[PDB]
């Protein structure tokens, strides 16, 4: 024979404090306990499981399924509570590769490496822990007693252990041999390459010789998977990509249920469809979690539906990552707080899209909606391509300018440039920086009985103007909003206003164009009005003339 | 040569800390770097059995081309034990801030000559990504004291202070402080005698090392030029209803701070319903008030200490044309340092490098006064600052923040 390398073992220990599992074995028929006889018979013959003596004092359950539609059956470990008490590893296949990623291939072929995962041995001091038994027939000898020599399936640490010992067999060659990409998923092995079908063939027979160093044997039948490849959800292409078919079902009503999986077929179709929509179709579900209540779709809704079908009649497809082009990225608003983009290389090609949806919160702006789309943006680019893409957004470079050197955050967008496609990003008002010469000088303030919620909003200004408004069902802060308001309403296109509310500067010193409360939104429709408002703030109950006299007049 | 016993804290696992996406050129800068650390014995490749985890990315040190390796221990530095065994602590040197030139030295590499305890080397996992997640990350874990831990000082405190025997008494007058990888050196001689001793002090490390690639570097600092913010008043011959207004709003929140300022002759002068922008003469009764609280605003704040067992909080406020405040405390309106800045370097168009270096620049004043660094409120949105202060970073340690996200008004006070 020829020596092949042995595969170093993965010391594996169960939780700090735990033993391992001592499971009741369940009564099985006398046909299903033949049946587990004879496979584990032939595991034992293939060196998979060995026979054990009594002193081990752990057992794991054991379970014979009849394969639909055949006379043969199948076993199954149940190592559920195994994998209780096995202890935590590292877990690789934690983020999956986006297609739009990947580099086109003139051929991709396919290996299977299922025997060569039996061949991968557990750790000697942790095999008693997956001891077994197979019951006696009528239950008048002791049981058949096994443990694993191999990772079991479905234990806790079966996929990561496999997966660093082909990883660590597949490194020598991948390095040098970096003309082709590799890549594991389940059984089975992936290379690509650009080279030439004869070149691109011998590669795959030095990969099979490679891998018999370790004795791991390929099926000289080559795989029958073929290009395209059904995986993850998408449909891998040599030279493109898509998601796999999204239907939209036809039905006369709606269940949360149809919603929930309506959004998330939406939500997939929206890496590569571009201008996929999904808020007002999300509103339905908002706080209740019934799964088969029926919810009435609004007409937002059914409008937001019948664009999605359209978006969806005929296949779209993205390209695939090319590292000698700059990335570009163009966004575009689509109003309710939604936003729209694509990634691409060269023009008409996407490599994928996308969409961004606005915090729930009190108060935002296009401009900060905006910004937090770019940083999304870039963190996505940074995973899947490793930079951050030029971007292009519509918002002229004057609007930015005035918008980050004036707001009271820091902030910051990368390299960008201009793109002329409405609607574009703006500015609705901005406040002064000093007293306007000439403007009238609005003294507002508010006040609320905490009990009866009645109160008070007004002004007084330099030429004598007045006045004061009784309200029903308000707050104290509620009061000075609509004081502020009323000044706005009454006063010329420039005004200075002068309030004591902390709240309502914190809120319109944070710049909204619109509101969760429909107060602070005519507000800002009275302020895009104005020419020029100045607001200032003064501290209250300390004698300050005009506040002091209209505040007198609203606690009445 | 022989490993010191280390354990984390009671009732404590390791770090499990996730890997922040990074650029094509940090990973393959990283790659370079773990390549040749592997080679040289610091580090070694781990398994799936290790689960722990902490993040890793590479930075270019102030003046310099060449990529560092910076590993973000914080998770893991909360984790460990606090090490008195040998000393309660390292009592922080108040002279340090007292001398006129403090040059800060990157020591950190002399950590790798010693070996890591072996059971505590599996806390020090970290995972270089790779593009897409194509190929799996590299799992590598320290054989050596790792640069950014809080246990390689105090662990090689004991080496230190042999090495630095012959350079101390030779110069008793010089200040030597150590913070984690960095090396504070004070003197009160001129700067062209000060560059000299510092590569004097270079001298001692490369003869015992016998090469680091960052020994060479010097970040000059000047303790005795930092600038402190007493609270001033306008001084005008006319003063209109804003003005004063302003004056009014300003000596109201000092009131918390100091606590005889008056301000009620002053708001007597608003009594009416006067145009923001109309000129009011001051009487006397306001100006009186007015020089009285410009004599309380002459004197420290009353009851200011610092205590050892309580965090120092950093906040920050952008004032516009690159231009940012600080104040750094531990209760409120009882500011321990404040300062401002606008001399930011290279970064008139970029709001958020100049934030990252104004938190470098605070971090680095925190360890000179108090020998720790202050948890940071930050004027950004989280987003924001959490995919960009890595590209400006240029520090070998990382301090705590968290996120402002409303405007405060104390913003037109300290202006
Ligand atoms: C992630 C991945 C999934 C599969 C697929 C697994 C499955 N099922 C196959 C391979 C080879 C890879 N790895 C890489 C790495 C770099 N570029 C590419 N590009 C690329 C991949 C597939 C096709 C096709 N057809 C074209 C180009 N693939
Ligand atoms: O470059 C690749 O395709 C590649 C590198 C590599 C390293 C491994 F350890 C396993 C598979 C790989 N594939
Ligand atoms: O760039 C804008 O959209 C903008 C600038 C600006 C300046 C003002 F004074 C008022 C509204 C504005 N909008
Ligand atoms: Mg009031």
């Amino acid at each position: 024979m020829v020596p092949i390398s042995p595969i170093e073992t993965v010391p594996v220990k169960l939780k700090p404090g735990m033993d391992g599992p001592k499971v009741k074995q369940w009564p099985l028929t006398e046909e299903k306990i033949k049946a587990l006889v004879e496979i584990c018979t032939e595991m034992e013959k293939e060196g998979k499981i060995s026979k054990i003596g009594p002193e081990n004092p752990y057992n794991t359950p054991v379970f014979a399924i009849k394969k639909k539609d055949s006379t043969k059956w199948r076993k199954l470990v149940d190592f559920r509570e195994l994998n209780k008490r096995t202890q935590d590893f590292w877990e690789v296949q934690l983020g999956i590769p986006h297609p739009a990623g990947l580099k086109k291939k003139k051929s991709v072929t396919v290996l299977d490496v299922g025997d060569a995962y039996f061949s991968v041995p557990l750790d000697e001091d942790f095999r008693k822990y997956t001891a077994f038994t197979i019951p006696s027939i009528n239950n008048e000898t002791p049981g058949i007693r096994y443990q694993y020599n191999v990772l079991p399936q479905g234990w806790k640490g079966s996929p990561a252990i496999f997966q660093s010992s082909m990883t660590k067999i597949l490194e020598p060659f991948a390095a040098q041999n970096p003309d082709i990409v590799i890549y594991q998923y389940m059984d089975d092995l992936y290379v690509g390459s650009d080279l030439e079908i004869g070149q691109h063939r011998t590669k795959i027979e030095e990969l099979r010789q490679h891998l018999l160093r370790w004795g791991l044997t390929t099926p000289d039948k080559k795989h029958q998977k073929e290009p395209p490849f059904l995986w993850m959800g998408y449909e891998l292409h040599p030279d493109k990509w898509t998601v796999q078919p999204i239907v939209l079902p036809e039905k006369d009503s709606w269940t949360v249920n149809d919603i929930q999986k309506l959004v998330g077929k939406l939500n997939w179709a929206s890496q590569i469809y571009p201008g996929i929509k999904v808020r007002q179709l999300s509103k339905l579900l908002r706080g209740t979690k019934a799964l088969t209540e029926v919810i009435p779709l609004t007409e937002e809704a059914e409008l937001e539906l019948a664009e999605n079908r359209e978006i969806l009649k005929e296949p779209v497809h993205g390209v695939y990552y090319d590292p000698s082009k700059d990335l570009i990225a163009e966004i575009q608003k689509q109003g309710q707080g939604q936003w729209t983009y694509q990634i691409y290389q060269e023009p008409f090609k996407n490599l994928k899209t996308g969409k961004y949806a606005r915090m729930r919160g009190a108060h935002t702006n296009d401009v900060k909606q905006l910004t937090e789309a770019v940083q999304k943006i870039t963190t996505e680019s940074i995973v899947i391509w490793g930079k951050t893409p030029k971007f292009k957004l519509p918002i002229q470079k004057e609007t930015w300018e005035t918008w980050w050197t004036e707001y009271w955050q820091a902030t910051w967008i990368p390299e960008w440039e201009f793109v002329n496609t409405p609607p574009l990003v703006k500015l609705w008002y901005q406040l002064e920086k000093e007293p306007i010469v000439g403007a009238e000088t609005f003294y507002v303030d508010g006040a609320a009985n905490r009990e009866t919620k009645l109160g008070k909003a007004g002004y007084v200004t330099n030429k004598g103007r007045q006045k004061v408004v009784p309200l029903t069902n308000t707050t104290n802060q509620k009061t000075e909003l609509q004081a502020i308001y009323l000044a706005l309403q009454d006063s010329g296109l420039e005004v200075n206003i002068v309030t004591d509310s902390q709240y309502a500067l914190g809120i319109i010193q944070a710049q909204p164009d619109k509101s969760e409360s429909e107060l602070v939104n005519q507000i800002i429709e009275q302020l895009i009005k104005k020419e020029k408002v100045y607001l200032a703030w003064v501290p209250a109950h300390k004698g300050i003339g005009g506040n002091e006299q209209v505040d007198k007049l609203v606690s009445a | 040569i022989e490993t010191v016993p280390v354990k984390l804290k009671p009732g404590m696992d390791g770090p499990k800390v996730k890997q922040w996406p990074l650029t094509e050129e940090k990973i393959k800068a990283l790659v370079e770097i773990c390549t040749e650390m592997e080679k040289e014995g610091k580090i070694s490749k781990i398994g799936p059995e290790n689960p722990y985890n902490t993040p890793v990315f590479a930075i270019k040190k102030k003046d310099s081309t060449k990529w560092r390796k910076l590993v973000d221990f914080r998770e893991l530095n909360k984790r460990t034990q606090d090490f008195w065994e040998v000393q309660l602590g390292i009592p922080h040197p108040a002279g340090l801030k007292k001398k006129k030139s403090v040059t800060v030295l990157d020591v950190g590499d002399a950590y790798f000559s010693v070996p890591l305890d072996e059971d505590f080397r599996k806390y020090t996992a970290f995972t270089i990504p790779s593009i897409n997640n194509e190929t799996p990350g590299i799992r590598y874990q320290y054989n050596v004291l790792p640069q950014g831990w809080k246990g390689s000082p105090a662990i090689f405190q004991s080496s230190m202070t042999k090495i630095l025997e012959p350079f101390k008494k030779q110069n008793p007058d010089i200040v030597i402080y150590q913070y984690m990888d960095d090396l504070y050196v004070g003197s009160d001689l001129e700067i062209g005698q000060h560059r000299t001793k510092i590569e004097e002090l270079r001298q001692h490390l490369l003869r015992w090392g016998l090469e680091p690639p960052f020994l060479w570097m010097g970040y000059e600092l000047h303790p005795d030029k930092w600038t402190v913010q007493p609270i001033v008043l306008p001084e005008k011959d006319s003063w209109t209803v804003n003005d004063i207004q302003k004056l009014v709003g300003k000596l109201n929140w000092a009131s918390q701070i100091y606590p005889g300022i008056k301000v009620r002759q002053l708001s007597k002068l608003l009594r009416g319903t006067k145009a923001l922008t109309e000129v009011i003469p001051l009487t006397e009764e306001a100006e009186l008030e007015l020089a009285e609280n410009r004599e309380i605003l002459k004197e420290p704040v009353h009851g200011v200490y610092y205590d050892p067992s309580k965090d120092l909080i950093a906040e920050i406020q952008k004032q516009g044309q690159g231009q940012w405040t600080y104040q750094i405390y531990q209760e409120p309106f009882k500011n321990l340092k404040t300062g401002k800045y606008a001399r930011m370097r290279g970064a008139h168009t970029n709001d958020v490098k100049q934030l990252t270096e104004a938190v470098q620049k605070i971090t680095t004043e925190s360890i000179v006064i108090w020998g720790k660094t202050p948890k940071f409120k930050l004027p950004i949105q989280k987003e924001t600052w959490e995919t960009w202060w890595t590209e400006y970073w240029q520090a070998t340690w990382i301090p705590e923040w968290e996120f402002v996200n409303t405007p405060p008004l104390v913003k037109l006070w300290y202006q």
